[PDB]
């Protein structure tokens, strides 16, 4: 069962080295080739380069300057490395199994790694509760404000409800993200019940819970 | 050599028979692949060399096209077949297509409009944000309007939408007015109002 | 001559073959079994069996002209006996010897002389040992050069995973067919390396001959899928 599992940075300072590490399972690098594509919201999808089964490499006209794909067959992993980064080098970077020995259609893709290129220390979010004004159903939500960088994981009741609960896209004002989570129920099941809010900021190695009270 | 998918968004109802286009600067002699990306996940190989399918991929899917103009097609569209649809050429150095997003045609819906006040623990620190959700609706196109004691504010408000839910096949959104506490409590009633097309009248929620 | 001579009742069998091939394959029928035989025969009687050219078969090509499932093709590697052996091959693909001409000359050896003008049933040139341009060697280069120019999509090939040189660059396949695959037409060469025995585990997709083919094919703009089997 083919898997291509990356890992590395995610947050990287302008004009540094980006260095991702694709690591493959249920196949071998002497048999198939490995492509790298990145996706930025602005440019859509772009082909960066390729490290063949052979070992040879072909690079995109543009990045052949700062690019360096390379692999370690014994441990089945491929090494992306890009130099003098920048603002727009922000994107998700994927790997992919060449379908057949040597071809371009790629069957099994990597999870991708969201990379953000910025100077801007890591900010824990501040998590504010959200309850209807003291003075038919009932809907709630959390407010995760001011953190760096992406991403953040919000859960409810340590990990309970999920129906019609729809957590929102983060937004960026002056290098701090902000977002909110929603959640709906019947007038009945609150406030009698518990409605804890569970937020994790993996980058600042922090997690936090915040239950919604009343007014 | 450049890939231009034309149509960028589409909506057609379930069981409907959908079709997409790709065209290249020059003849790519069938060096072409379709990929199906469901957001929040890595893209999927569907079709290679213009028409050759792939395991797992349902028999519903059609690979066609020739010369410069290629084509994806589903027979009787299903549910979990919603995503942006990308096209790759590999006759020279690989290039892809803009993208072509798919949206169901759901039964029309009106929003579920909220409007929470600031959290004590937030103000005690300095600021006071004012949240106004709108989970679950359709069509996507909406409008939200803010008011303070009657006068209008379109500065400092930050919205955020979601993608069409892979369940209730409806959208969602948030407006968020961010003030200092001072600048905050120099005002009493805070109105936010969603101007949709379900009722010709703009639904409101407001407090103090 | 060091090779075996023309197979007995040769002209008699080359006709009966053409007869049968035109019953079975009715969308032929229009063919003049004699004029075909006459064209074949004229390519190499009177000619010295080390001096035959692809032109001499021009006569008979014209009459052999055919149409093929270009996307279901399996190219000529010397080894037609090893391969006809997988129900996957015979069934799902188009050997050069399901074509007409291929059909006629499969398993036959033939040559004439020139100081007369009569077939030689005693001995014939051995491509390796004697001259390399015997009628048979050249017949096959001729008809397969066509086969290769006709292939589209995925084109296959089968190699001996026993031969010392799995992919031989001078083989009819290496030297004729490979350079006549058009990339504007063919997406991929899928090669099947055939292990000479179970027991012989061993990814032959590794062997350098194979790799020289990976490499060559790619300078042509065609993609390469390699595979092992038994």
């Amino acid at each position: 069962l083919v898997q291509l599992k990356q890992s590395g940075p995610s947050l990287v300072q302008p004009s540094q080295r980006l260095s991702i590490t694709c690591t493959v399972s249920g196949f071998s690098l002497i048999s198939y080739g490995v492509h790298w594509v990145r996706q930025s919201p602005g440019k859509g999808l772009e082909w960066l380069g390729v490290i063949w089964r052979g070992g040879s490499t072909d690079y995109n006209a543009a990045f052949m300057s700062r690019l360096s794909i390379t692999k370690d067959n014994s441990k089945s992993q491929v090494f992306f490395k890009m130099n003098s980064l920048q603002a727009d080098d922000t994107a998700i970077y994927f790997c992919a199994k060449t379908l057949i020995t040597t071809g371009y259609a790629m069957d099994y893709w990597g999870q991708g790694t969201s990379v953000t290129v910025s100077s801007a220390k890591t900010t824990p979010p501040s998590v504010y509760p959200l309850a209807p004004g003291s003075a038919s159903m009932v809907t709630l939500g959390c407010l995760v404000k001011g953190y760096f960088p992406e991403p953040v994981t919000v859960t409810w009741n340590s990990g309970s409800l999920s129906s019609g609960v729809h957590t929102f896209p983060a937004v960026l004002q002056s290098d701090l993200y902000t977002l909110s989570s929603s959640v709906t129920v019947p007038s009945s099941t609150w406030p009698s019940e518990t409605v804890t809010c569970n937020v994790a900021h993996p980058a600042s190695s922090t997690k936090v819970d915040k239950k919604i009270e009343n007014r | 050599i450049q890939m231009t998918q034309s149509s960028s968004s589409f909506s057609v109802s379930l069981g409907d028979r959908v079709t997409i286009t790709c065209k290249a600067s020059e003849d790519i002699y069938n060096r072409l692949a379709w990929y199906q990306q469901k957001p929040g996940n890595a893209p999927r190989l569907l079709i290679s060399g213009a028409t050759s399918l792939e395991t797992g991929v349902p028999s519903r899917f059609s690979g066609s096209g020739s010369g410069k103009d290629y084509t994806l097609s589903i027979t009787s569209l299903q549910t979990e077949d919603v995503a942006t649809y990308y096209c790759q050429q590999y006759w020279s150095t690989p290039t892809f297509g803009g993208g072509t997003k798919l949206e169901i045609k759901r039964a029309d819906a009106a929003p579920t409009v909220s409007i929470f006040p600031p959290s004590s623990e937030q103000l005690t620190s300095g600021g006071a944000s004012v949240v106004c959700f709108l989970n679950n609706f359709y069509p996507k196109d909406i409008n939200v309007k803010w008011k303070i004691d009657g006068s209008e504010r379109q500065n400092g408000v930050l919205n955020s939408w979601t993608d069409q839910d892979s369940k209730d096949s409806t959208y969602s959104m948030s407006s968020t007015l961010t003030l200092t506490k001072d600048e905050y409590e120099r005002h009493n009633s805070y109105t936010c109002e969603a101007t949709h097309k379900t009722s010709t009248s703009p639904i409101v929620k407001s407090f103090n | 001559w060091s090779g075996p001579g023309t197979t007995k009742r040769f002209p008699e069998t080359v006709l009966a073959r053409c007869v049968k091939y035109t019953e079975i394959h009715p969308e032929m029928r229009h063919v003049d079994c004699q004029s075909v035989w006459d064209a074949f025969k004229g390519a190499f009687i009177s000619k010295h069996p080390c001096d035959i050219t692809e032109e001499d078969y021009q006569p008979l090509m014209k009459l052999g002209t055919q149409t093929v499932p270009c996307n279901k093709i399996l190219l000529w590697s010397r080894i037609k006996d090893l391969a006809h052996q997988f129900t996957q091959v015979q069934r799902d693909m188009f050997t050069l010897e399901d074509t007409l001409l291929g059909y006629l000359a499969d398993d036959l050896t033939w040559c004439g002389e020139f100081d007369t003008s009569k077939i030689n049933y005693q001995s014939c040139p051995d491509w390796r040992k004697d001259c390399s341009n015997n009628p048979v060697s050249v017949f096959w280069k001729t008809v397969s050069r066509r086969f290769a120019e006709a292939a589209c999509d995925v084109v296959h090939v089968m190699l001996d995973g026993s031969r010392s040189k799995i992919f031989d660059k001078d083989s009819t396949f290496g030297s004729v067919e490979v350079h006549n695959l058009q990339p504007e037409k063919v997406q991929t060469l899928e090669a099947w390396v055939i292990h000479g025995g179970r027991e012989d585990s061993r990814d032959l997709c590794q062997d350098p001959t194979i790799k020289e083919l990976e490499s060559i094919i790619s300078k042509r703009n065609i993609q390469f899928s390699c595979k092992n089997i038994y």
